[PDB]
């Protein structure tokens, strides 16, 4: 099973909020230019066809038990020139509202507590070449998942993060049987100081620093049928806590844990590669991957399959994903479903993720 | 008097005000399902969460067709 | 487990008995101010 | 915010009975497992 997974704060940043990526197996770093492409790779906002767009995404949690817990997202992108674009997203994971009271009258004042967690990020993407673009994003993360009682403080913990992304999209290249299109992308996410939930100097948790590298190819038939095959590799840039120990008995455990926890994030980025008794073959296990295929008909219907796999010894979150997308006039509706294949219960099972994106403004050509 | 859970942040039981039709309350409480499944009646609505743990629990009260869910707080 | 370490749920205690009801160690049997002569200072709290 | 009352269980009645069981632990420098109800000891070496 899972042995010593990496302990990183605000894990809700790693959950796919949009239905398109969640139907493509939680990967969008190299897919086609998309409105939801802020969590995965902002650098393709420069390649968006429409002038501007808004997007609302809903991911219910524990649907059978409670209808309150959810992860919502609101994204807005606007490209001014043909070389640049500004984007801004707001992800909000919420438990709904607990109406705490202590009396029996149906009219006495009740106190509402809504333990939530939201990341508000804004990115600028500039198209350097005609096929390559870069993007820089600044994110503010706030966590208020605690309920204020006696001898407990529920002060919200905040932090900042910097994301650097790049997206390359080649021109339409013809082949023997079809005129495909190549795409590649990389994204380093959540580079920022440790988030401290206790508001104390000693006890701090790393941000979920992430590295996504993906590539994709589009087969184009009749110019109105598309088949995009994408493959993404992902890796966490946070050092892994040691296991048994590298020297009584609790002395070694405490010493190793203290040595691991006294490591800065700047040094932790470099220390991520290795820090294990195993070799490079064992070290390569840390990379998760995801392969997806999306079929587009008339640029208004889309059927997507995806497969996401992590390592057996960490995370252990492997699943298949189905997705469907429809465009009526300017509103694209996306629905995503997840079939788990891991021995651990995925909280996104039996959950139909929803997304609704409006696109408006002038139509920009794509190279 | 529609539907009340009077002590929501409780170190004790739940008093569960509701209609006449009996209840089928349950608790899962932070992760997955850990059903308690008591059999609250109309005029004896007292639960027992005093011993389990402390956390934000999920309850699904069932008055027949009146399936009202929510969250309680073990202090 | 039933948690008993809440600070506000504890209050000042009566004078106790040690060996039996007939043991006047802390003057728990007296009916005068001597009932409190053996009480030293105790603070109970949870650091904020 | 509550008044200080000689009634701890909030049943409006001040009890006066003294029927209880007494247990005790020793607090000594060299307490070790196996006696004094000590069932486990966790030694923390260096705390920041």
């Amino acid at each position: 099973d899972i042995e010593r997974p990496i302990t990183t704060g605000v894990p809700f940043l790693l959950v796919a909020a949009d239905a398109r990526a969640a139907g493509l197996g939680d990967q969008g770093v190299a897919t086609s230019s998309d409105v939801f492409s802020q969590q995965w790779n902002p650098a393709k906002y420069a390649f968006a066809e429409d002038a501007q767009g808004l997007s609302i995404s809903y991911t219910p949690y524990l649907t059978d038990l409670a209808n309150d817990i959810s992860l919502g997202q609101v994204t807005y992108y606007n490209k001014i020139n043909d070389r640049s674009a500004f984007a801004g997203s707001f992800r909000y994971f919420g438990f709904g509202g607990i109406e705490l009271r202590q009396t029996g009258d149906p009219n006495e004042p009740t106190r509402e507590v809504n333990p939530n967690e939201f990341a508000l990020d804004g990115s600028y993407s500039l198209k350097l070449s005609e096929t390559f673009s870069m993007a820089v994003a600044a994110r503010y993360i706030r966590s208020n998942l605690k309920v204020a009682t006696e001898e407990i403080d529920a002060s919200a913990a905040g932090s900042f993060a910097v994301d650097v992304a790049g997206f390359y999209q080649s021109e339409e290249i013809a082949y023997s049987d079809f005129n495909g299109r190549w795409r590649a992308g990389f994204n380093i996410q959540n580079l920022g100081p440790k988030i401290s939930y206790d508001h104390d100097d000693l006890s701090a948790n790393f941000l979920p620093a992430n590295l996504r590298v993906g590539g994709g190819f589009d087969f184009i038939f009749d110019d109105y049928n598309k088949l995009g095959v994408s493959l993404e590799l992902t890796k966490l840039l946070v050092p892994t806590p040691p296991g048994p120990g590298t020297p009584s008995q609790s002395q070694a455990d405490e010493a190793n844990y203290k040595k691991y926890k006294d490591i800065g994030w700047v040094s932790g980025i470099f220390k991520s590669f290795g820090d294990a008794p195993g070799g490079f073959s064992e070290e390569l296990k840390e990379i998760t991957y995801s392969a997806a295929a999306e079929y587009m008909y008339q640029d208004a219907f889309a059927m997507r399959l995806g497969y996401y796999h992590e390592s057996p010894m960490k995370g252990a979150k492997q699943f298949f994903s189905l997705g469907a997308g429809f465009k009526y006039s300017m509103i694209k509706v996306d629905v995503s479903y997840l079939f788990s294949a891991s021995k651990v219960k995925n909280p996104l099972e039996n959950t139909l993720r929803f997304s609704l994106t409006f696109n408006f403004g002038d139509k920009y050509e794509t190279y | 008097s529609d539907f009340l859970v009077y002590p929501n942040p409780t170190k004790s039981n739940i008093s569960f005000l509701f209609d006449n039709e009996t209840a089928s309350v349950s608790i899962y409480s932070l992760l997955g399902q850990k059903l308690i499944e008591k059999q609250i009646t109309n005029q004896n609505p007292v639960l027992s969460v005093e011993g389990l743990t402390n956390g934000l629990y999920f309850y699904t009260f069932d008055a027949g067709s009146l399936h009202k869910t929510g969250k309680i707080i073990k202090q | 487990t039933i948690d008993m370490r809440s600070a506000y749920a504890w209050s000042l205690a009566s004078t106790p008995f040690i060996t039996s009801i007939n043991d006047n160690t802390f003057n728990a049997n007296s009916n005068t101010l001597e009932y409190g002569f053996k009480r030293a200072k105790l603070s109970w709290y949870t650091i904020d | 915010t509550l008044p200080d009352v000689e009634d701890i269980n909030r049943d409006n009645t001040m009890s006066t009975i003294n029927a209880y069981y007494e247990y005790s632990i020793d607090v000594k420098p060299g307490m070790q497992v196996g006696e004094n109800y000590i069932t486990d000891i966790r030694e923390v070496t260096n705390v920041d």
